[PDB]
Parts: C-alpha cells; structure tokens; sequence
C-alpha cells in the first residue's frame, strides 16, 4: 500500500507495477546478502544491480547488514539452460570421459548457469569512512560458493515439474454470481523426464484469508459446479475450469496441486498462485 | 429449588480468573407451576430479579461485576452475568457467597418473598520458556502482541542465565521449507510456506554478547503466533534451542 | 438439469450443468462428486413444489468397449463392410464377458483387460463360420488388449453422438421447517484481552418440532483463546422469544441458546420456516 514508499527496495517493484502492469507481482523474488568487514573502518556500501541503487549504508567493525535486493525471475522458454555446460576458458586439452550420469549433469549445469546469471550484472560499490577518497568496488565470484535446491527453484521456475497460473475475473462478488474460474497450465522443460504417466491430478485446494483448510463439502461457503480433480494433459497446454457459487464470508485463497497418481504421497508439487477474492 | 444454576470461573495466565454464574429456572418445578398457572390463566411470569451481588472473604465485599444488573423480570429466562476476580498467586482458593435475591410478583400481582443467597468453595477446578542445558531463560521485554504495517519494526529479548558461561549462543531464522491424509498434506505445507516466507531477520548470526534487539522485517501479513523459526543454538553441545513465543499481526 | 416445476411458478435457476465437453467422470466415491444449484424466490415464498433431474449418465464399460469395437478392430471400410459385417452379434456377445480392468483406467492406462483367457474364446470362434481375415483381425485385437494402456485421447472421438444416454430422474421437494421468526441480536465485544479478532458467522437456522427450541452459536476466533467475553442485549422482534445469558462468554463453551419455538406460531412467509438473526458489535 502507499506511503511505505520510505524504504529503498520497495519502490522498484511500485514503480514497475504502476507502469507496465503486464509485469505483475508475485514472481520478483529477493536475493539477501549479508556484508561482514574485517576491517577497523566504516564502509559505506551501496549497491547496484543493472537499475536497482541502494541507499547510504554503514558497517562498522562487526556489524552485519543484510541488503535485500530485488530482482525478477527468468523465462525458461528465453534462455536454454541446457546449451555446452561448465565451458572450459580454453579450447581442446585430454577430452577424458565424464564419469558421471547425465541426469547430474544437467542439475550441474543448471547450478552453474543460474549462478552466474547472478554475478553478471551485480556490482557493488563502496569507500571509507575515515578517508573518503579510496573508494572500490568487490566482485562475487569467490564469494557466492554453489547453489543448492531452493536456491535453483526460487530463481529458475523452470526445475518444477509443471508451471500455471490461474485468473479470476472481477474479484469484488456479492453473493450471488456463479463466476468461472481459469486455469492455464503449460507443462516445463521437464516434460521429457517421467512420460510413462500420461496423466496428472489436479487438486484445486480452497484456504480462507484468515484461517486455513475450508472443508471440501464447503457449505455456507464456495460451491462448485463439477468436482476438484480435473486431469491435465502432459506435454500440452490445458483450460481446466470451474464454476463458482459462493454463499457468505469475507475472502478467500485458490491455489493448486499436483499429485501424479491418486494414492497417498504421491504428490510432486505444491504449487502458490492462490489468488484472493473478495465476497460480501 | 426453583432456579437452576451452576458456578463458572475461567482461569487465564494474565492473572485473571473470571466468575460467571448461570442461572436458569429450569423445567422441574416449571411444568407443575405453570400448569397450576395455566388453570389460573398465567403462562407469562415474572420473578423480579432485581438484587443480586458476590462475596469474596470473610470481608463480605460486593466485587463490582464487568457486566450490569438492571431490573430483570420475564417469562422462562435465563442470565449469566459476568464478574472480574483477582487471580491468586497460588492455591489460596477464596470460598465465595454467592447472595442473590428474586421477588415473586406471580399472577394477579402476587409478591412472593424468595431469595437465592447461599455460600459455597469458589474454587476455579484449574512469555518465558525455560533451557533444556543451561539456566538461561526466554523473554521478549517488549509486548509479545503488537501492531505493524509490512514495514519495519524493532523487537527485544531478554536473555538471563547463570555466568557459568554467560556468552555464545547464536541466532538464525531458517527460511527453507520444512518438506513434509492429503488436506493435512496441503494443511502443513501452508503452515510452514507461510512460516519461513513471511518474516526475514535482518541480523540473523547476532553473537549476543545480556540485552539484544534482534532485527526483523515482515513481508506478507497474518496473524504469527508463536512465530517459530527462530532458533538460538549454544555453540557447546550443540542443542537446536527454540523460541517458540510472541506473535505479531500485520494490519 | 434441474427441472422447475409443472406449475411454473417462478422458481428461477441460476446455476445448471451441462458438460458438453468435460464428458468424463469416475465415481468410486472416495472422491467427491458435488453437483449444486441456486434457486431464488418467486412473487410468493411457498414450500412444496416437484423438483426432478435429467442426469444423462452412461457407463464406462460401454465407452471404452465403444473405443476398442471402433478403434481397435473395425476402423475400416473393408473389415466392417464384409469380415465383421453380420457377424456382429457374435461380437457383441464376445464383448460382455471381457472384464476390462477399471483400476488402472484412470492411472497412467486405459483399456487394459484383466486376466482372463483366449483358447477356449478362440475355440468358440474356430467352432462358427468365422472366416480367416475376421479370425485374424479379432485375434489381433484381443491380443493388442492382452495388455495395452491409453491416453485421454477419443475421450469423446470414439462415442461422438454413437452412445445412448439413460437420461434418469428423480423427486427432490424442498423440505421445510414448522416455526417462522426473525430476530435480531446486540453485541459487544467487552472484552477481557485486548480484541482476539473473531471472523463472522452471520446464522440463519431453523427447527422443526413443536414446543422446541431454536438454538445459536458465535462467532469463531483464532487467538488467545477462553476470552472476549461479550456483552449482548437480546432485542429480538415480531415474537416471543427466549433468552440463555446476557453478556455470554466468546470461550470454548458459547452455549447461546434461544429456545423461541415454544410459542409465538406464525406463517410461512418464507421458502422454509426459518429465523435468520444477526448480531452486530456496538
């Protein structure tokens, strides 16, 4: 909301979600990283990314200061992080055998790809306090050590099995106005990995904005027109849909889940659209 | 024995315990009174409760109720009304007197002298978390609820122990997903992906040296009761030391 | 569909189902099928109509028999023009004994038949005039779905308007109650922490009895628990009501009963004999 624009972070995604608001929410992430100073001076640490200008900081002589920089996602149907991995900074050389599987390979070039993709275009800058001439710069390659798995779900959406998004159309509803609700679905690069299942299950869940787990039977509540399983095709896109009837409560939550059979804990993803509408 | 009642007392850790008794002329002495009513044409009486005050001690003291006490008077009704009673600071269980008087104006405007005042043992019938390893103890000296907006906010702990070894503990806060019936398997996903995305410690690896400010920012908003990512750690025997305390709504 | 009745009386619909695309359900009953409709009121508020159904249901032994007696057999202008041309009815008494396995027909599969066997099938159409090329084709297919698996495709292709419909129906009436009120409540929240911000139940009941009782409950909080107990002044209308407590406690145990339906007999001026009471916090 307005007037928290006081704060150096927040204002960048402000100021691109009044302007271009094809670029929404919901999917710039943060990346928190925290300066430690082996030195007895101050240092005055502002940080660039390829817009993004972070305030006049301090550090004392021990004191760490987590800057949270803003930045968003990347398109994994724009980039082919799948191109020559780990190439070498010179041509030629033994050409030895890898000797690992291919499925590593590829989690080893997906951990390196995304990493530098993070230090190309992340540049700091500083000076002293106590001298305020001899200013510098650092660079991260020594510094950012590998990645693991959150790390390479939060940045590349693309690792997950299934990507969707899901839009409900005028959110403020009175009571009585059965409103569809749509889902597209667009299967990832990961669509080559299992393919011996043709079918995934769909499990629309329902949360109240305050409290949790509205039960399925959901009366005084939503009412559906059909059921919540819905089964989605792989390796093509997908319109499910379901009608709305709601009765009486403030605000809800939609979101999603996928569960690859309909057994117990079979279940691949636990998927965070959950959009909110707004009943009388 | 006409009105029914029973002896209400809620015990709370905000050193409180309430008394509420209820009362309620129930159908026993009804279904003979209001057919010998019924023959004398009346099923709408009227006991006039009017007077009606507690004891606490031997000091017989009215104790001034929450709740208010006008002229009640109906057919078939039914009242509780609500006391604030200093909670003890241990088993000195106050026996009470509770004094309550009715005056029967039945039908053809008949007053009846009656009362209900009689004595009885006003017994209730039943911020800091402790170690595990050392005599540190767990508080939080600024008020465990609080108001803020998504902004920023300052928030306090109180550590004390004994000086055997009075240093090296650690904070972090842990944002990573605890991985974990299939609503209860998207019950406690939701739990912990709202656990570990909606605040973040600004100072996490705080070296505590007694007093510190550790340092959030909340993002997404809720009600964080016992908010329980935080895990201070003692450096020594490593034991995972949890504050599972305080809360913080973001409206 | 649901059906108004023969008086059309003005009961409107709002919401139908007609699933001309999604023809595809299965109901083992673990999962939840949940079909609901939202009537509204006429000019007049009466209680006993007919209500009836068109569910247009069908079975799944004879879709995907449908999909294997089209598919995988007879997909030719040849085979079905002389091989299985009048000797259908020898197929369609081959067909109502193959047992195709339904578990799997929603798991990674579709049309993969159980275990039952082939040499005295093959026996029974050696012992007919069964000719070499219908012989082969058959045993062709019965070997294909010896063991076999399928998408979602001709989830609709293979029973495109070729498939009866047993369009059943049924009675629903719209049952009522016997006491209409309405009343209207008073809250306020003197509460002994500080507020535990309680998320509305705005009740509408009813009840169905004579010399009965009519009884509520408030609203559910999330907080720290066992408190907010309110302060309520009662101010029910257009009745004779009854009472539980005033100034009643938000804890664990409500209890805010209103026993009304012991006297004060009215109309039904409703849909149903309700009473629809509404607390606000003053």
């Amino acid at each position: 909301s307005s007037q928290v624009e006081n704060v150096d972070w927040i204002e960048y995604v402000m100021s691109k979600i009044r302007a271009e608001s094809n670029l929404h929410s919901r999917d710039f992430i943060l990346l928190l990283l925290d300066f430690r100073n082996s030195w007895i001076d101050g240092i005055k640490l502002n940080v660039q990314f390829e817009d993004f200008t972070s305030n006049e900081y301090h550090v004392e002589a021990s004191h760490t200061s987590r800057i949270i920089v803003p930045i968003k996602k990347i398109d994994y149907k724009k980039y082919n992080f799948e191109n020559t991995p780990i190439p070498r900074i010179y041509p030629g050389r033994q050409f030895i055998q890898s000797g690992l599987n291919e499925e590593q390979t590829i989690e080893m070039r997906q951990k390196f790809w995304c990493r530098e993709h993070i230090i190309s275009k992340l540049k700091c800058n500083w000076k002293l306090t106590t001298d305020q001439s001899v200013t510098g710069s650092v660079d991260f390659n020594k510094f950012i050590e590998k990645f693991d798995h959150k790390m390479v779900y939060t940045i590349y959406p693309g690792r997950l099995f299934y990507g969707v998004q899901l839009l409900l159309d005028e959110p403020k509803v009175k009571v009585g106005e059965i409103i569809n609700l749509k889902i597209i679905t667009e299967p990832t690069s990961t669509c080559r990995r299992k393919q011996n299942s043709t079918v995934n299950f769909l499990d629309i869940v329902i949360f109240d904005s305050k409290t949790s787990k509205i039960l399925p039977r959901s009366n005084r509540r939503i009412l559906y027109n059909g059921s919540l399983t819905k089964p989605i095709s792989t390796t093509k896109v997908s319109e499910i849909n379901l009608e709305i009837i709601p009765i009486e409560k403030g605000r809800y939550e939609f979101s999603v889940c996928i569960s690859k059979s309909n057994n117990q804990d079979g279940i691949i993803q636990f998927d965070s659209e959950n959009v909110i509408l707004s009943v009388i | 024995l006409l009105n029914m009642r029973l002896r209400n007392i809620s015990l709370k850790s905000e050193h409180c315990i309430l008394s509420s008794l209820d009362f309620q002329t129930s159908k026993a002495s009804e279904q003979l009174t209001k057919k010998f009513i019924y023959p004398q044409e009346h099923n709408s009486f009227l006991k006039l409760n009017f007077q009606e005050i507690s004891y606490k001690l031997i000091d017989g003291t009215s104790q001034i109720e929450l709740d208010p006490i006008c002229p009640l008077k109906v057919p078939l009704t039914a009242f509780s009304y609500d006391s604030i009673s200093a909670t003890f600071k241990l088993v000195l269980l106050p026996k009470s007197t509770q004094p309550h008087r009715v005056k029967i104006t039945l039908a053809y405007e008949l007053e009846l002298h009656p009362n209900l005042k009689l004595p009885v043992r006003t017994s209730w019938e039943t911020s800091l978390v402790n170690s595990k390893l050392s005599n540190v103890k767990f508080k939080f000296i600024n008020s465990n609820i609080k108001v803020i907006k998504g902004e920023k906010f300052t928030m306090r702990l109180q550590i004390i122990n004994s000086s055997s070894s009075p240093l090296d503990l650690v904070v972090y806060y842990n944002n990573t997903i605890n991985p974990i019936t299939l609503e209860n398997q998207y019950q406690l996903h939701n739990k912990y992906r709202k656990i570990a995305e909606g605040i973040i410690l600004l100072s996490n690896d705080y070296k505590i040296p007694y007093f510190a400010d550790l340092r959030f920012i909340g993002i997404m908003s809720g009600y964080y009761g016992t908010l329980s990512g935080l895990k201070v750690l003692d450096l020594n025997t490593n034991e995972l030391i949890e504050v599972g305390n305080g809360a913080s709504v973001l409206i | 569909e649901l059906s108004a009745p023969d008086t059309r009386n003005d009961y409107n619909i709002r919401g139908d189902y007609i699933a001309t695309t999604p023809a595809l359900i299965t109901f083992d009953g673990n999962e939840s099928f949940i079909n609901c409709y939202e009537i509204t009121a006429n000019n007049n508020f009466d209680s006993k109509d007919i209500f009836n159904l068109k569910v247009r249901y069908n079975t799944l032994k004879e879709q995907l028999d449908c999909f294997i007696t089209d598919a995988v057999l007879i997909e030719g202008d040849v085979e079905w023009f002389i091989l299985f041309e009048k000797w259908k009815t020898f197929w369609e008494l081959e067909i109502l004994k193959k047992l195709k396995y339904d578990y799997d027909a929603f798991k990674e599969n579709r049309i993969i038949r159980l275990l039952k066997t082939s040499i005295d099938l093959n026996k029974t159409k050696s012992k007919i005039r069964n000719l070499c090329i219908e012989k082969a084709v058959l045993d062709k297919i019965l070997i294909c779905l010896n063991k076999v698996s399928r998408g979602i495709a001709v989830c609709n292709t293979d029973m495109d308007e070729y498939v009866r419909n047993l369009v059943p129906k049924q009675l629903t009436v719209p049952v009522q109650l016997p006491g209409f009120e309405q009343f209207f409540h008073v809250q306020f929240e003197q509460m002994e922490t500080s507020h535990d911000a309680l998320h509305d139940t705005i009740a509408t009941i009813g009840n169905s009895l004579s010399y009965t009782v009519i009884v509520e409950n408030l609203s559910g909080q999330w907080g720290q628990d066992v408190i907010d107990d309110g302060g309520y002044i009662f101010e029910i209308l257009s009745s004779n009501e009854w009472l539980i407590h005033g100034q009643k406690r938000c804890a664990i145990k409500e209890k805010r009963k209103e026993f009304e339906v012991h006297l004060i007999p009215l109309k039904k001026g409703y849909l149903n004999f309700p009473r629809v009471e509404i607390t606000n916090i003053n």
